[PDB]
């Protein structure tokens, strides 16, 4: 499962996290086996004006 | 008259009495817990910890 995300947020992919995406838009169970993988895409996924 | 002759059935009606009210009263402890109340700590803290 992947998307993208907002830099402050990367820590709310966990289980048992509450916050603004964690209960809103995606939420893991709370025994939740496997990995999560985040990298940057400031080169790509932004743009001069937005 | 004279009290105290029945002391064996007396001792095992107490001993049989004080058990049980100790075994309830072991419920108020605490046991290193933030309290000895579940719906306190349920509606207090999330589950993960």
């Amino acid at each position: 499962d992947s998307f993208v995300i907002r830099g402050d947020e990367v820590r709310q992919i966990a289980p048992g996290q509450t916050g603004n995406i964690a209960d809103y838009n995606y939420k893991l169970p709370d025994d939740f086996t496997g990995c999560v993988i985040a990298w940057n895409s400031n080169n790509l996924d932004s743009k001069v004006g937005g | 008259s004279t009290a105290s002759a029945l002391g064996k059935l007396q001792d095992v009606v107490n001993q049989n009495a004080q058990a049980l009210n100790t075994l309830v009263k072991q419920l108020s402890s605490n046991f290193g817990a933030i309290s000895s109340v579940l719906n306190d700590i349920l509606s207090r803290l999330d589950p993960p910890e």
